[PDB]
């Protein structure tokens, strides 16, 4: 009914959205925190996935009501875009389970874990839509002051990423045919760089590299570690301290 | 000149693999036992 | 005893000239682009 | 010509877009070639070689870049700000061609250090944002 | 009563150029098919090379005798109707060429000549030459087809460009010339690709001697299929532009905008006198003649050069020449047109630009010669077969046993790096083939050899074809040929743009044809004689044992051919450079006289 249907949808959306969405997503988060709970799923596994599919049907009804709803400004909310993506993945996995047959592997495959973390995203969305009331103003102000200095921390993490990529490149270049079994590829190289970055067994790296024949890589590793460590942590600590400090200087 | 009458059928080994030259003792009717001693391998003409 | 090994190696074609052709092709395309920009700028430098 | 041509090619947005595109394409291609230099994919072997020779073509693009730099103040540019460091890094990045044409790199090649030097120059000559610039100024002070 | 907007949009200049592009495309495809069809007809249908040169010359002399006449006729009449007549004659020509390949496919088959050859004898299947009868009729058909091909195609290339000159502004004349030349080039590519995708044998290439008879049927069937479709397309396009109006609306609008702000023999003589009086036209004509000479020499010589130096199969060498002379050529033509169109490019600067392009092309040819001085793997010509026999020992008992003919000898590669001509002469009485490779078994006339080889089910299997260990010069040579083709196609567009400037609008119709009469007569007629003389200078060692009157050589002197052909090309390019350096001063003098500032 065009704009008339839109205004009816606005009023009845306020009323019914409040009542129904709050009650059914409260029950959804109840059954979903009962679901994960890796002791009670053996006291279950048969009343769990059926209620999971029932409340996924409730969620696809939510997305249907939002699709027949006002439309373009609905997409202008990033949380609503996350709803749309989550529901696209939900109808995808629901029809994938529904068609059966198939020709690929199943019985708790990696794709099943992808659907499980999609269910985790759905649970997080349920949690975020039950906190419309009483987020508490103290932590609201704390988070608002925390999120004030976004460009500074994004620039600092960009510098971290560039420095870490450079260090990984030079280390993998210097670790060729030097028992690279721990860092034979790019993922393991960046993970080992993360371990050096996070004070995790770099002394062990020194002691099992001393068992090897190369030594200068150890001064190279400590000098890179200390410069990136001191520079990054001093930068972030100082930046966030001053970021809350000018808000302290106000009321 | 290689051949088979005094050099045998050559191996058709692929890219770098691991081979242990292991030899057994045989006489008259058939094989006796597996040989364990101390070997030396050497090329016919000479390489390094 | 006798035994021979013929292992397959990892010596491929150098292919240095096959890609030197690509080097020369890219260099000539870059020179042609530079010449075209040269002619365009001699057309549009009398305005200044 | 000469310095006027350098000013024009620095003013033109097409040349800047082309050189930054070549820079990030070279950085992305650089780590791919070190992953596999074997016969795992026979159909991908000549094209991976052509990608390495495309990297050699980026080195020749650095040659024409220092040629455009000769159109600048020339002898005055030998002692300057971080641009002379960029010039030195580009010279060190042209060095591997010379040390593979005549050096017979079955030795302590040290091509990796020059490679990471040209990477760090490429990771700094990426049209750094102002938010990066203010915090870098704060860091240097 | 066709007053639809489709008609009102098809009479636009773009409506004419789309049709002209299609016509030039199908003409190029037809000519590309026809050239290789005539070549393989001479190869297969038991004739000589002289007759091949004869009906190759027939097309050229038909173009020469039709160019001036059709230019004079189109200077006084409607160009569209003459274009329609030429297209209809072309559509007749395609079917006239198709007809012998379907009517007379019983001339020389492998075994179908039941009257004089029996299946139980092998010597009788290659004698009793009944193929010589019923061949002169095909010669007459081919010579008539080449004549009507010239008479139908040359007026198209005259009158379409004349319409471009007289109905398009000079800002798009270069673009239309470039896209027309590119359409001709891509027709030359497409016809060659389509002809070689069907003339080449099916994947069952290595079967019993019924395979040459199957290929004999298949090539004729492919030509009969292709020429009929070409004729149908030509007839449909002719019917399409017959419907085009004589008085174009866009041309009338342009003539109205430009209006503001008898072809007697005496007029012909006055025009000829004006062309001869201005040496600019003479210089451009000789430059175009030399450019066409160099282009034709390179196109005829490159497959032979690849065959004799880089050890390539002549069909594969011809494919490498044809499919790689195109990407340089079309890009060079497009760039040459677009520079003049975008930059509003002037006459004196056109001369300067042509001189610069010619200088860099000369330098590139010099670099090609410097690369050609490098050494390569040598096959044959090893100063007698290792002391066992002389040059002339090819007719041995191993030649006589398996009945080899010295006109189809190829090069087999021994495992001891020695290449031997005539793989059946190597003593191999057993021939077991695989799906993807030919090889010869049980060779007895070969030397000791047998170095490494490789086989699974048996052994002693000499691989077929020419083996190469150093063939990396070919990509560099192909890149240099790319650049040479780019800069060779880049010079003709400014020359043709110069042609329009010195001629008034009404007299522009003859200006192409006056040049074009020099294209086919002064250039294309004496060129093959010089090519044959240079080849015979290089091909000293003819097969005098069987061929007789120089029908097939074996030793193509690599250094001699390279030196002679590069000397000829450098002489032509230096002639072009000298003509351009004369014309620059001549045009400067004429401009100063007409300006007198």
């Amino acid at each position: 009914l065009l704009g008339l249907q839109q205004m009816i949808l606005s009023l009845t959306q306020s009323l019914g959205f409040e009542t129904f969405i709050f009650i059914v997503v409260c029950l959804n988060t109840v059954i979903l925190v009962a679901q994960t709970f890796t002791e009670l799923e053996i006291r279950g596994e048969w009343y769990f996935m059926v209620l999971d599919s029932i409340f996924l049907s409730i969620y696809v009804l939510e997305a249907v009501l939002k699709l027949i709803a006002l439309g373009l400004e609905y997409f202008y909310d990033p949380w609503n875009n996350l709803d749309f993506f989550i529901m696209v993945m939900a109808v995808l996995d629901f029809v994938l389970l529904q068609i059966n047959s198939l020709s690929y592997s199943f019985y708790n495959h990696s794709l099943f874990r992808i659907l499980k973390v999609f269910k985790s995203m759905r649970a997080l969305r349920a949690i975020r839509v039950l906190r419309r009331l009483s987020i508490l103003t103290s932590l609201h102000e704390v988070a608002g002051t925390l999120s004030g200095s976004l460009p500074s921390i994004t620039a600092i993490l960009t510098l971290m990423f560039t420095c870490l990529f450079l260090f990984s490149v030079v280390l993998r270049a210097l670790f060729q045919d030097s028992d690279p079994k721990r860092f034979q590829n790019i993922f393991t190289t960046l993970f080992t760089l993360f371990t050096m970055l996070t004070l995790d067994d770099w002394s062990l790296i020194y002691i099992d590299n001393r068992a090897q024949g190369a030594w200068y890589i150890i001064p190279i590793l400590m000098i890179y570690i200390v410069i990136q460590y001191f520079i990054f942590l001093n930068l972030v600590i100082a930046v966030l301290v001053d970021n809350f400090q000018m808000a302290l200087l106000k009321g | 000149r290689y051949d088979v009458a005094k050099y045998g059928c050559p191996l058709t080994l692929e890219l770098g693999q691991m081979f242990q030259p292991i030899v057994e003792l045989y006489d008259e009717n058939g094989f006796i036992k597996i040989v364990d001693a101390n070997f030396i391998l050497w090329e016919i003409h000479g390489r390094n | 005893t006798i035994f021979a090994i013929e292992s397959l190696g990892m010596i491929p074609r150098s292919s240095v000239y096959l890609v030197a052709a690509l080097i020369f092709v890219l260099m000539l395309t870059f020179i042609s682009i530079l010449v075209l920009s040269y002619f365009w700028y001699l057309k549009i430098y009398r305005q200044f | 010509p000469l310095s006027l041509w350098a000013g024009w090619v620095l003013d033109s947005s097409v040349f800047s877009k082309f050189i930054i595109s070549l820079i990030f394409l070279n950085t992305f291609v650089l780590m791919v070639e070190i992953e596999l230099m074997e016969s795992t994919n026979t159909a991908l072997w000549p094209v991976k070689l052509a990608l390495e020779v495309a990297d050699w073509f980026i080195l020749l693009s650095f040659i024409v870049e220092i040629l455009l730099m000769w159109l600048a103040s020339f002898s005055l540019f030998w002692k300057d700000a971080w641009n002379v460091f960029d010039f030195f890094v580009t010279l060190l990045s042209l060095l591997p061609e010379l040390v593979v044409l005549l050096g017979v790199p079955a030795h302590s090649v040290w091509l990796q250090l020059l490679r990471v030097c040209r990477v760090l120059r490429s990771l700094k000559l990426f049209a750094r944002f102002r938010q990066i610039k203010v915090i870098l100024l704060a860091l240097v002070r | 009563p066709i007053v639809l907007p489709f008609v009102q949009r098809f009479n636009n200049i773009d409506g004419f150029m789309t049709l002209y592009v299609a016509a030039v495309l199908i003409h190029g495809a037809l000519f590309a098919v026809v050239d290789m069809t005539l070549n393989i007809y001479q190869v297969q249908f038991s004739l000589t090379r002289t007759e091949w040169y004869l009906m190759d010359f027939s097309d050229y002399i038909a173009s020469f005798v039709v160019a001036i006449i059709i230019a004079h006729f189109g200077s006084k009449g409607n160009r569209t109707r003459w274009i329609a007549a030429s297209c209809i004659l072309m559509g007749l020509e395609s079917m006239l060429f198709a007809f012998p390949f379907f009517t007379y496919e019983i001339i020389i088959p492998g075994r179908q000549s039941i009257e004089l050859c029996m299946e139980e004898n092998e010597k009788r299947n290659i004698i009793c030459g009944n193929s010589v009868p019923n061949r002169s009729k095909c010669i007459y058909f081919h010579i008539g087809g080449q004549c009507i091909h010239g008479i139908a195609g040359m007026p198209i290339y005259i009158l379409g460009i004349t319409f471009i000159f007289d109905h398009i502004p000079t800002s798009s004349c270069g673009f239309y010339l470039a896209i027309g030349h590119s359409a001709y080039l891509i027709g030359y590519l497409l016809g060659m690709v389509g002809g070689l995708q069907n003339f080449q044998p099916p994947p069952k290439e290595k079967t019993v001697e019924i395979e040459p008879a199957k290929v004999y049927q298949l090539l004729q069937s492919g030509w009969w299929k292709t020429f009929l479709i070409i004729a149908a397309i030509s007839f449909c396009v002719s019917f399409m532009m017959v419907c085009f109006p004589t008085s174009l609306p866009g041309a009338h609008k342009l003539r109205l905008a430009k209006r503001k702000e008898q072809p007697h023999l005496k007029g012909f003589l006055h025009n000829i006198w004006h062309i001869l009086k201005n040496p600019l036209m003479l210089t451009q004509a000789i430059c175009k003649v030399s450019e066409y000479l160099t282009f034709n020499t390179s196109l005829y010589f490159l497959p032979h050069h690849l065959q004799t130096q880089f050890l390539i199969t002549p069909g594969i060498a011809s494919l490498l020449t044809g499919a790689f002379v195109l990407p340089g050529g079309i890009i060079g033509h497009f760039l040459g047109g677009l520079i003049v169109d975008r930059l509003e490019m002037t006459n004196k600067n056109k001369l300067k630009f042509t001189l610069v392009t010619t200088v860099v092309s000369v330098g590139l040819f010099l670099l090609i010669f410097f690369v050609e001085c490098q050494t390569t793997t040598f096959a044959g010509i090893n100063e007698d077969y290792d002391g066992y026999g002389q040059l002339g020992n090819l007719t041995a008992d191993c030649n006589e046993y398996c009945d080899c003919t010295t006109s189809l000898y190829t090069s087999i590669c021994g495992r001891d790096e020695k290449e031997y001509f005539s793989p059946c002469f190597a003593g191999c009485k057993a021939t077991k083939v695989s799906q993807t490779e030919k090889t010869y078994y049980n060779c007895s006339c070969i030397k000791e050899g047998l170095a490494a080889s490789d086989d699974e089910g048996q052994f002693i299997d000499a691989i077929a074809g020419t083996c190469d260990s150093d063939c990396l010069k070919l990509p560099l040579f192909f890149a240099f040929y790319f650049s040479a083709t780019v800069f060779s196609n880049m010079c003709s567009i400014p020359v043709i743009s110069i042609i329009l400037q010195s001629v008034p609008a009404n007299f522009t119709s003859l200006s192409l044809g006056v040049t074009y009469a020099i294209v086919k007569f002064v250039a294309s007629v004496p060129a093959p004689l010089l090519f044959r003389l240079s080849s015979a200078i290089a091909c000293i060692y003819w097969d005098n044992n069987r061929c007789g009157g120089k029908e097939r050589c074996w030793i193509y002197n690599k250094n001699i051919l390279v030196y002679e052909f590069m000397g000829i090309w450098m002489s032509s390019q230096l002639i072009i450079v000298l003509l351009n350096i004369y014309a620059i001063q001549i045009h400067d003098v004429v401009v100063h006289g007409e300006i007198t500032e």
